[PDB]
């Protein structure tokens, strides 16, 4: 029917099957490209503002803050909008221009620093203006927020089951907070209880979930793939639901976003490469051969003009 | 390129 603001319309996207890539369809993607502000990032910026609204810690009044740098800002940013709150995003410069140029038209208070242009200035900065009044300002912390796995556990997870009817296999999803497949995992394997492999993907330039689990030496490092390869386990990944860790390269990644275009007719971005690049991976394998594989599609390709995805 | 947090 009729949603009372844009915030609510989140979720539903569609399941497309594959045609060159995996074996005989057994690779089906989910477009998290088809939400209100265009990525997966809208579920968690709804989700969390829903939650900090009824815990209290959100009022008229009181003003958002957090970091990210990409998706989260504008989901964040839409539902802000939305909802009426001011809202103040921390970040250096800029990758992606198309990311610096949505948040302006959004209306948010963009304040830029640079201690090397990084993340680590953007929260410090965060830090340092809810340390400012901080009954004033709330930060929302996505990294760590069950508010972020709770949403995929509740929608995500329950379409992909619904759609799928209950025959999903596999679920092959790249980590940035680790929200997505840590919600979906706990939703299809502990709510439905059917034990299909979570797979999660990383950069192979900073594969540090693969580092922590190998118990190696833990190296960070970087990399093209917007979204995912934070540089650290973030609170949000629930290790423990990680059947399966594979890494993806920025080359290979960007070519199979431009494959997933020419090929599939899918704008898919580069994260969403990387995914599907892994996906592959698994479905040439016989052991996964005639198993369903569905995989996470993060965002769309028209937020990688600027980048080189094009 | 991105790193500690960058792009997400
Ligand atoms: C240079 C720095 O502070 O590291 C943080 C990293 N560049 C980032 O934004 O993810």
């Amino acid at each position: 029917a009729i949603y009372a603001d844009n915030s609510y319309s989140i979720g539903n996207t569609p399941l497309v099957r594959l045609k060159h890539f995996g074996h005989n369809g057994n690779v089906v993607v989910k477009i998290e490209g088809r939400n209100p502000s265009y990525s997966v990032k809208c579920r968690i910026g709804a989700n969390m503002v829903w939650q900090a609204e009824k815990d209290g810690t959100l009022t008229k009044g009181k003003e958002i803050v957090d970091a990210t740098s990409g998706n989260t800002g504008i989901a964040l940013a839409y539902v802000a909008a939305a909802r009426g709150y001011k809202i103040t995003l921390t970040m250096p410069e800029t990758m992606s221009l198309e990311r610096k140029r949505l948040l302006c038209g959004l209306g948010v208070n963009l304040v830029l620093t640079e201690g090397a242009k990084g993340m680590k200035g953007a929260i410090a900065k965060a830090e340092e203006i809810v340390a400012s009044d901080p009954s004033r300002y709330v930060m929302l912390k996505q990294f760590e927020n069950p508010a972020n796995p709770q949403i995929h556990r509740e929608t995500t997870g329950p379409e992909i089951w619904k759609d799928t009817d209950g025959k999903v296999d596999v679920v092959v999803a790249g980590v940035g907070t680790g929200g997505s497949i840590t919600g979906i995992s706990r939703a299809i394997k502990l709510d439905f209880g059917k034990q299909i492999t979570s797979v999660a993907v990383e950069p192979v330039e900073s594969p540090v979930i693969s580092q922590t689990l190998a118990g190696e030496e833990v190296k960070p490092g970087p990399h093209k793939i917007q979204g995912i390869g934070a540089g650290f386990i973030p609170k949000n990944l629930d290790l423990s639901i990680i059947d399966r860790v594979e890494t993806v390269d920025s080359d290979t990644a960007l070519a199979t976003a431009r494959r997933l275009m020419a090929e599939e007719g899918i704008l898919a971005g580069i994260s969403s490469g990387a995914a599907v690049a892994a996906a592959d991976r698994l479905a040439k394998l016989p052991e996964f051969a005639d198993k369903l594989i569905v995989v996470i599609l993060p965002s769309a390709s028209e937020r990688y003009l600027s980048t080189a995805l094009f | 390129t991105f790193e500690y947090g960058d792009g997400i």
